[PDB]
Order: C-alpha cells, then structure tokens, then sequence
C-alpha cells in the first residue's frame, strides 16, 4: 500500500519533499516540454 | 621587476612551508604561496584561474588542511630534525635539477631581448577579433560540458570516490 | 596550438599551420616530405628563428656601438 | 570643416555609415578575409576611407547642431546608446537613415 | 609499417574538425563580419 | 538587442579602423625595414625583412609579451 | 580587461594602513573531533560543485541541452555521494 | 623574457616541493603539503602554456587536476588521521613495521 | 552539438537504417531479442534472491538484482536490435521487413 | 513619536553609503572628464587608445 | 592613478562612519522594540555614543597574553578587518558609481566571503585557550557549511543574468526584480546571510551565557574592536548583496517619471536599511539555535533547496529558451 508511505515521507521530512518537486520539475520541463515546443514549432 | 617580486615572495613563501618548525605555521605560508601563484594568474589575464585558486586551494583545501593540523597538536620532538647535514644533497639535487630545468625553455623559447628602439609600434592590432570578445569564463564554458564532457564526468566519479573513502575510513558514529 | 579553440574564443593563432602540417603528413609517406611546414607550425609555437634574428639584429648594433 | 574621426563621431554615425557604404566595407572584408597582409589591401581601405570621410563631411552639412549634441553625448557616455536616446531621435529626425 | 600516420584511423582529426569548423570558439574572426 | 545594435554599430565602423590601422602599421614596418638595412649593412649574407615562415604567409611580428593585450 | 584590479591592489594596501594605525595608536599612551575533518570534506566537495556551475552557468546560452544534461549528469553522480553522506550520519552532529 | 620568468616561477615551486621531500624525513605532513606545492607548479605550466601557444586545452586540464589535488587531499589526509588514531602519535618510527 | 554516426569498421551486411530513432530499435525487438532480455533479467533475479536470504533481504535484494538485470538485459536487447538496422550484424529479418515496406 | 530617535542612525548610515557611492563618482568624473563608463572592454580601450592619436595628432 | 586614494577613502571612511552609527542603531532599534530608550546621553539622542566608544577602546591599554603566537594574535583581526573592507571595492551603488567594475565580481565576492574564515580560526588558535579554540572551531564549521548555500544562490542569479558583473546583474532586473520571482531564494539568501555573519539566530559567539566562549573571548582594546567593526561591515554588505542580487539595486520601485526623480543611489541606500532593520528585528524577535540544530538546517535543508532551485530555474530557462 505504497500510498500513505508517500504521505508520511511528506509529513515527517516536507523540506526533502519539496527539494525533490522543485528540482523534478526543473529535470521534467526540459525532458518532455522542450522536445514538445521543438516538435510544434517543427509542424 | 614585478614578476620578480613575485617569485621572490613564492619563494621566501616555499621555503618557509618546507622548513617551519611548526606546521601550523607551514599551512599558513601555504596559503601565501596560493595568493602570489593568484597573482601571477591576475598578471597572465585568467581571472577565472585567479578567483578559484582563491575559492578552492585557499577557500577549502587549506581551510582542511588547517582544521586536520591544529586538531592533532602535533609536538615539536615528534617531528624535529637538524637539516645542516642535507645541504650537500640538496646541493647537488637541487643543481642539477636547477641547470637542467630552468633552461629547457631557452633552446625551444629563445627570449627577445629589449631594444632601445620603441617596437611597441609594430604591434599590430585585429579590430575583428574586439568586437565581441570572451572572457576566460565563457570560453571555458564553451568546451568543459560539450566537447570534452566525458573527461568533466570521470573528474565527478573522483570526487565521489573521495567521498566514499573519507567516510568509511574516518566515521565513527555516535 | 593544435586543437583550435583558442583562449580569446576565435580559431588559435597556430591552428592553420597545423592544419597544414597534418594535411601534408596524412598522404606523404615521408615525414621529410613535410618538414617545412612542421617547422612552420613549431615556429609559430615559440618564435625561436625570429627572435633569433632580431636578438643578430640587436646584437650587431651593440657591436657598432 | 571636417569632422575628427573620433570614436565617438564615427559610433554615433555608425548606423548611416553602415547603410551607406555597404558595398566598399563588403569588399574591404572580404579581400581581408583572403589576405590579412595590411599592404594587400590598402587600395580597398582607402575605398572605405574616402566613403565614411564623404559621408561624414555630408552629416555635418546637413545637420550640424543635431550631430553635434548626439557626438556630445556619446563622448560623454563613452558611446552607450541606451543614455544617448533623445539625441538619436533628434538626429535622425533631421538626418533621416534613408 | 611505411607511414603508419598515412592510414585513415590517424586522420580522425582532418575530417572532423571541418565539420566543426563553424562553431563559435574556433572561428576565423572575419567569418563572423562576413555571415 | 540592446546588445545586438551596440555589435552592430561596432561592425559597420570596423572597415575603417582596420584600414587605418593597416596604413599605420605599413608605415612603420617600412620605417623599420629602412632601419634594419641601415644597422644590418656591412653583414654579408643578411636579407632585410626576411620572412622566417617556409610558407611565406604574413604574421604579425611577435612581441615577446605573454598576454599584451589585457593591460 | 584586467585594467580594473589595480583599484583593488590599492585598495587593499590603503586597507592595511587604516588597519595598522587603529591596532597600533593603543600601544602609544589534545581531542581530536573527526567531525570537523567531515565537514572540511563535505565543504571541499561542494566548493568544487559552485566551482564548476560558474562557467555552466555563463554559458548555458551556447551549449543549449547538451550542456544541460552533462551538468545534470554530474550532479547525479555528487548527489549520489550526498545521499551516501546523508544515510551515513555524516550531517548528523548530536 | 616573459615566458621564461613564469616558467621559472612555476619551477622553482617544483623543485621547493622536491627539496621538502628531501628534508622533512621526519615530517610526513610537510611531505604531503611538498607533493601539494608540485601539484601546484604543474597547473600553473599547463595556463602558462595555454596562454603562451593561444590554446584552450592546457585550461581544461588545469581545472580537472583542480579536482584531482582536492580529491587527493581528501583521502590523504583521511588516512593520516587513521594512522594517527591507531598509534597516537604521528612520529615516523611507529610506522615503519613493513619492511625487508 | 555536432555529431557523426559513422564508425571505424563498416558494416558487413545491409544498412536498412543508418541512425534508427530509439522508438525504432525498440519496435524491431524480435523473439530472440526478448529471450535475450528475459534471460538475463531472470538470472539477475535469481542472484538477486539467493545472495539475499544470509543478510535477510532476499526480496530487496531481488528488487535489485531484477534491475540491474532489467537496465543490462534491455542494453543487450537494444545493442543487437541497433546492430541489425545499422547492417553490423546479420539481419536477415530487417533487410526481408525493409524490402516489402 | 519617540521611534523618530531610531531613525537617525538609520539615515546617518544611508547618507554613508550614497556618499561612498557619489564622492567616488564625482572625482573620477574630475579627473577623467567623463563618467565612469560600465563595461568598458577590449574594444573601447582600442578607441580610447587610438582616439588619442586622432586627437593629438590633429 | 593619482586619484584612485581619493575614492578608496571615500569608500572606507564613510562606511567606518557607517558601521559606528549601525551598532548605534541596532541598540537604538532593540530598546524601543523592549519599551526602553536606548543610548541618548552621550550627545543628543545619543549621537555621540559611537565615537566616545572607539575613544574609550583606543585609550583601553593592550593585554597581549604569554603565547606563543604573539604575531598571528594581533594578526586575526587585521585579517577579518581587511577581508570585510576590500569587498566594498565592486559594490555598485549607482550607475557608474563603482571603484572596480570586475567582468568577475561574483566569484571575487565568493573568494572573499571564503577567506573570511581564517581570522576566527586563528584567533581561537593562537589564544592558548580550549574555550577559544573550540568556539572558534564551531563559528569556522558554520561558516563554511552556509558558504555552499550562499554559492549556490549565486549560481542561480547568474544563470539569469549570464553574467558575473555586479552592475550587469544590476540592470538585468530592469523589467523585473529577481525577488519576485525567487522570493524563496531570497528568503533562503537572507537565512544563510545570517548564519554567515555569525548573527542571531545563528550567533554562538554570543551565547557565552550557554558555555559557549567566543572566537574573540581573550581579545580587548583595539583587536576586539577590530573583529566588532568587520563583523558589523559584513552585514552591511550582506544587506548590500540582498539589495543588488534580488532588490534591483539601484533600480526605482517603478519605471515611473516621479520614481526616477530621486537618485539611483537613495534607491539602494534605502534597500540596503530595510535589510539592516530586518537583522536587527531578527536579533530582538527569536531565540537561537544550538550547533548542532543549526548545521543540520545548513546542511539537511539549506542545501538541498538551494540546489533544487538551481535545477528548477535552469531548466524552466533552457526549456522555454529565456537565456540571456
Ligand atoms: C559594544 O559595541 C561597541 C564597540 O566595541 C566592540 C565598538 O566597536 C564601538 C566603537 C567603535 C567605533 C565603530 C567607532 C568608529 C570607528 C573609527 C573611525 C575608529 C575608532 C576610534 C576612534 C573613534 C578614534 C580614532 C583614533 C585613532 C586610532 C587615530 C587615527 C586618527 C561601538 C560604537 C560600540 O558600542
């Protein structure tokens, strides 16, 4: 049940939660967007 | 003349790296050997160079090495040594070393030597290459995460390893 | 001066005269062949044969000084 | 007469100078791009020179006291065109690029 | 063997630096007044 | 494009910097080659203004300064 | 440039002048802590780590996603170490 | 008579570091920070020769062997204080059992 | 990024595609591509379980050694499949594909 | 009212600092005859340098 | 050449000046916070109190104890001195109002706040004191853990701006102040300017009422005065590097004719007091932390975002090609 788990690593260490959002989207915008805008900007 | 000044102080610097009784007192002439070699850095145009001796060998490398030193309390007879009897050795070392080396440039680099004739008139100037000009950060830059990434790469799985090492062979946790 | 980039951001001062040296050895089978312009190339890495001449042209005023 | 060709003279007549004498500046760069001997090239220099020289005489003529004040002010800002912007205006107003 | 620098792995550098030879940092300075 | 029209401005009055610069340079060479042939003369086997690349392609005179540039 | 470090040389020695004169005018009426060691490291590798994002950070315009991802690359690998470093009681001091 | 003045510079640091080794028999921290100040003099070779032959190459090789002189340090000085922890002193006569 | 596909040794057999795209290499994966890919990643999970049961992790350890098998056996996959397009190893099958479509 | 007290060495120190920055302009300003130019790079020491030949020289 | 000692003068001078009225301020600003008047005798509204002060220090007579290490005791804060006054030479307070315009003035500030830890460390060494040693130990531990942070904030301005210049980062908030958007770079910035500074509530040369005896215990007369005064120069340039970094610097709130009529120099003078006020509101407002509390916030959460945000702003710029 690997829902909660989530839930309680966010409760108990929120400062090491959110390094790993932030920083997450900074890796997913270039790795799906940017080839999105490429391909767009292509058709 | 300035270049002068500056190896002279390097020098007086080493010297008194390499035979202070107190190696604390070594760490600190270390540092002062590091700011005159940021000098020369300053004087070649590589401010980039210049600033990181500062920021690494200065900022961080004698900052560990200082913490090491001062905490181990090192006694003077643990280390002590009369060194009159190595002048011979040095000599001859140091000669041959000193003959062979500080002239390997002068067959290959043959000095120009001054004039008294004025030929900073012949210095020919490009305005191309003025235009736009780079500094010594980004044309580093340029090359260190495209053209030669893999050499960038191998340089972090040494830093890693130092990590690795430095805990398994020192922690000792509470 | 053989890779190219130079330290200003702009092709290295030595590149064309390697460029050439390697052109010439990659299809002479002799390295003699090609031997000016290596000297060319390591001319331009040192100035060793033009400061020569100008430390004659010196010295030849100091001696009709 | 004249103007002096100064830094700041021949920035703040850069843009007419550049729409102007487009051809021999072509040809000077290019022959430069073939030879960078200084004395191969001389003839196409003096092409340049005697353009922007022309050109410059024709800007005072037309328009003295609008360059002056835009020369005035790129002296004093070391030829920043950012600080220099109502004066621009005024001189091209009166010296249209064309 | 006769000219071993003659053979096609030790000309790597002639074929790739042309298609290289455009890039910003290795440019002949008039490339840029001229493009 | 702040930037770009202050490179702008820079490249189209380039020609005649380097031309004048070019006419400098010639001057002074030639006024150093009439120099060389005077204090080289009475040398047998000298040949003034000697080029000392086998190619023969002009490159400025070297100065001897590391990085003259900077400074 | 370096036209602009000679104002600083100055500077500093105008610096040290103030300084002589402010300290001198008075004179005229066995425990070793490995923790620091691991701090030094951890500091030493970090140091290198804003080292090298100075010229990345410069010049991420020209090297475009390349570079990105090369930096990226590198910063997995140390990252890698700091979790190893984390999970170790290194960052703990009590 | 620039390039030999920054030469000789770089190696009179080299040949300090040679000499420290040479003299410090019972200073085994004087001889790390003497391999230190080598380390240091071939950096400097490499920017010199970089500026010298207007190539970049000797400036990328500079700031990896940043990285390598830091990493060094590092585990040097770890395994003196390991050293130092197991005997409690640093004297050079209670490291010398290996031998023959 | 500039970049040269070419290689040092030329391939040997047809070249049915140069530079295929990797959704390409993944999509020309056959039957002995995934028997490939499944052996090794069943072998991984195996040593994965049996190195675990002394410490007492034999399913954390198979999670591991299920991975490293996986990320080695898919490398394995695409490495021949890769091959085949680009005509370095025997590819029957592609060149028999390419020449009907 | 009385808080007006704390303001004073509050202002004291902002009158420090814009005189740090505006004595040290208008003495440069003096000697150069021009304010000091942001950026000055390779390529306006190349004017400065050259402009003073245009200028001496005419 | 001849005038460069001029405008090195009137840099240092002035912000000695400045640095004596800040202490001033700060006891002036505490005492009303606590419902008291502060110093008000010594001159009127208490003006005067600064320079009695550095008079009564330079007539204190010199302790010098029996150490060993008679020069690097003296030498400490000289040190620290030195290394809080030569940052000020890139500081831009104006257009064009600068003594060294550095291409590279970022990683120079870097190298700077670098140094700043040699002369704590040598002044508990060379005091022939266990309590000044390990204190000193501790403040050089907690300097460098938030020097990364404070690094790689920097990189995070730099990747804006795409330049190391400190008048470049300046006018590259033109359009916008790069606190609006990073507001929690700025929070984390002004957190870890704190902890640098040694301040409150990061201050453990302070806590000598919690066993706790400072870097600075053995020193008296001018020497204490010495480590006082570059301490004190440290935050103002720390409010200056806020106000530059993150507050537009010189730059008016709004690019408004009536905004634009006041200097570009009263813009950051301004800035630069709010920053000291909120230093000094931090000191009156919380308690402080233990070590070992506050290096774990440096290195378990000071860190980890200032790297995460690194990442994030990287590459939400290279994504949507917003480089400069
Ligand atoms: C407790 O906190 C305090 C201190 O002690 C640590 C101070 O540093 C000080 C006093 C020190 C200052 C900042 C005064 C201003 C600094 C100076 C310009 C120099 C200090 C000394 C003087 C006023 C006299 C100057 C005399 C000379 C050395 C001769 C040179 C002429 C204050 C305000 C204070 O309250």
């Amino acid at each position: 049940p690997v829902m909660e788990k989530l839930r309680m690593f966010v409760a108990q260490e929120p400062v090491v939660a959110a390094s790993c959002l932030i920083g997450g989207v900074g890796l997913f915008l270039p790795a799906v967007v940017r080839p999105i805008l490429d391909s767009l900007e292509a058709s | 003349m300035i270049l002068s000044v500056l190896s002279s102080l390097a020098l007086v610097s080493g010297l008194m790296v390499v035979r202070a009784k107190n190696p604390v007192h070594s760490v600190l002439f270390f540092i002062l050997v590091f700011c005159d070699t940021s000098g020369l850095l300053l004087l070649l145009g590589l401010d980039f160079f210049a600033m990181i001796f500062l920021v690494v060998y200065i900022g961080a490398i004698a900052v560990l090495f200082l913490f090491v030193v001062m905490m181990f309390h090192i006694q003077i007879a643990e280390i002590h040594e009369e060194v009159l009897r190595y002048l011979p050795v040095s000599g001859i070392i140091g000669l041959i070393f000193w003959w062979e080396m500080f002239f390997i440039l002068d067959n290959e680099s043959i000095p120009l030597l001054p004039t008294q004739r004025n030929t900073t008139s012949l210095r020919y100037t490009v305005y191309a290459g003025k235009v736009r000009s780079w500094t010594n950060l980004e044309t580093l830059g340029n090359l260190l995460y495209t053209y030669y990434f893999v050499w960038f790469l191998v340089s972090s799985l040494i830093l890693l390893v130092a990590m690795i090492g430095a805990i398994v062979l020192t922690m000792h946790r509470t | 001066m053989a890779s190219g980039w130079g330290i200003t951001g702009n092709k290295g001062r030595c590149y064309d005269f390697w460029m050439d040296f390697s052109e010439c050895m990659s299809h002479c089978r002799e390295p003699k062949d090609c031997t000016l312009l290596r000297e060319d190339y390591l001319e331009c890495l040192h100035h060793s044969k033009e400061f020569q001449r100008r430390n004659r042209i010196y010295k030849e005023e100091q001696r009709k000084l | 007469g004249n103007p002096i060709p100064t830094s700041a003279v021949l920035t703040a007549s850069a843009k007419h100078i550049g729409m102007r004498c487009m051809p021999e500046n072509v040809a000077f760069l290019k022959c430069k791009k073939n030879d960078p001997n200084p004395e191969k090239c001389l003839d196409k220099g003096r092409d340049v020179t005697r353009c922007v020289l022309g050109l410059l005489k024709d800007l005072h003529q037309k328009c003295q006291k609008e360059m002056d004040d835009y020369v005035g002010c790129m002296y004093y800002y070391t030829n920043e065109f950012d600080l220099c912007r109502k004066e621009q205006e005024a001189f091209e107003k009166v010296c249209p690029l064309k | 063997p006769y000219g071993f620098w003659t053979f096609e792995r030790h000309n790597a550098q002639l074929r790739w630096d042309p298609q290289i030879s455009q890039v910003a940092g290795r440019r002949d300075p008039y490339d840029d007044l001229l493009e | 494009a702040l930037k770009e029209e202050k490179y702008a401005a820079r490249r189209t009055i380039l020609p005649i910097l380097q031309a004048e610069e070019d006419e400098r340079f010639v001057s002074e060479w030639k006024k150093y080659l009439e120099y060389e042939a005077d204090v080289m003369k009475d040398v047998p086997g000298w040949k003034v203004g000697e080029n000392v690349y086998n190619s023969g392609r002009w490159m400025p005179p070297a100065t001897g300064e590391l990085r003259p540039d900077v400074w | 440039m370096m036209l602009e470090f000679a104002p600083i040389f100055i500077y500093l020695v105008i610096s040290l002048l103030v300084s002589l004169i402010l300290l001198g005018v008075p004179f005229l009426f066995s425990r070793f802590d490995i923790r620091f060691y691991l701090v030094s490291i951890l500091f030493l590798i970090f140091d290198l780590e804003v080292t090298f994002f100075f010229p990345w950070a410069v010049s991420l315009n020209k090297i475009d996603l390349f570079g990105f991802w090369s930096m990226m690359a590198f910063l997995f690998i140390l990252t890698i170490g700091f979790l190893y470093e984390w999970k170790r009681g290194a960052l703990d001091w009590e | 008579m620039d390039l030999i003045k920054y030469f000789t510079f770089s190696m009179i640091i080299f040949i300090l570091g040679i000499w420290g080794i040479l003299l410090n028999r019972r200073n085994i921290l004087i001889m790390l920070m003497s391999i230190e100040l080598m380390l240091l003099a071939v950096n400097l070779n490499f920017l010199v020769f970089s500026v010298s032959l207007d190539d970049m190459m000797g400036q990328v090789f500079a700031l990896l062997v940043l990285t390598v002189a830091a990493a060094e340090s590092a585990i040097g000085l770890a395994i003196f204080v390991i050293t130092f922890r197991v005997r409690g002193t640093i004297a050079v006569e209670f490291i010398n059992s290996i031998q023959g | 990024m500039n970049t040269d596909i070419t290689a040092l040794e030329k391939a040997q057999y047809p070249v049915v595609d140069r530079n295929p795209a990797f959704t390409k290499v993944v999509g020309n994966f056959s039957t002995l591509d995934y028997l490939r890919f499944s052996t090794i990643t069943g072998i991984s999970v195996t040593v994965g379980y049996l190195s675990g049961i002394k410490p007492g992790i034999k399913g954390p350890s198979m999670v591991t050694g299920g991975l490293i098998g996986l990320m080695g056996g898919f490398m394995y996959a695409y490495q021949n499949s890769a091959g085949r397009l680009m005509g370095f190893f025997p590819n029957d099958g592609e060149v028999a594909s390419y020449q009907k479509r | 009212l009385v808080w007006l007290e704390a303001m004073l060495p509050l202002g004291i120190i902002g009158g420090m600092l814009c005189i740090m920055g505006n004595s040290q302009y208008y003495i440069h300003k003096a000697y150069h005859g021009r304010p000091k130019h942001i950026g000055h790079d390779e390529w306006d020491v190349a004017m400065e340098r050259r402009d003073k030949k245009v200028v001496e020289k005419a | 050449y001849i005038a460069v000692p001029a405008e090195i003068l009137g840099i240092i001078l002035p912000l000695l000046l400045g640095v004596a009225f800040l202490v001033l301020a700060e006891r002036k600003v505490m005492a009303f916070v606590q419902r008291r008047k502060g110093p008000d005798v010594v001159g009127s509204f208490g003006l005067l109190q600064p320079l009695a002060d550095g008079l009564k220090l330079i007539l204190k007579e010199p302790i010098s104890p029996s150490s060993a290490n008679f020069f690097l005791f003296r030498m400490a804060p000289v040190a620290t001195f030195m290394l809080s006054l030569v940052a000020w030479a890139v500081v831009p307070f104006d257009y064009g109002m600068v003594l060294s315009d550095l291409n590279i003035g970022l990683l120079y500030l870097f190298a700077i706040s670098s140094l700043g830890v040699y002369g704590i460390i040598i002044a508990g060494r060379s005091s022939n004191s266990k309590y000044a040693f390990l204190g000193a130990l501790r403040s050089a531990a907690q300097m460098v853990s938030y020097e990364v942070s404070i690094g790689l904030i920097l990189i995070t301005v730099l990747i804006c701006v795409g330049s190391c210049n400190l008048s470049e980062i300046v006018m590259a908030q033109k359009q916008i102040w790069f606190g609006i958007p990073l507001f929690p770079v700025l929070v984390m910035f002004f957190i870890s300017c704190l902890a640098e500074t040694n301040r409150a509530p990061f201050d453990l040369p302070e806590a000598e009422a919690e066993l706790v005896a400072g870097y600075n215990v053995e020193y008296s007369s001018m020497g204490f005065a010495l480590f006082f005064l570059g301490e004190y120069a440290n935050m103002i340039l720390m409010s200056g590097l806020c106000t530059l970094f993150f507050l537009g610097g010189w730059l008016p709130i709004l690019d408004l004719p009536i905004f634009k009529k006041i200097p570009g120099s009263i813009w950051f003078s301004i800035k630069v007091l709010f920053f000291l006020f909120l230093y000094i509101w931090v000191r009156a407002a919380f308690p402080r932390y233990r070590y070992d509390q506050l290096m774990g916030l440096g290195w378990k959460v000071f860190l980890p975002l200032s790297l995460a945000w690194v990442v994030s702003v990287s590459g939400l710029l290279v994504t949507f090609q917003w480089l400069p």
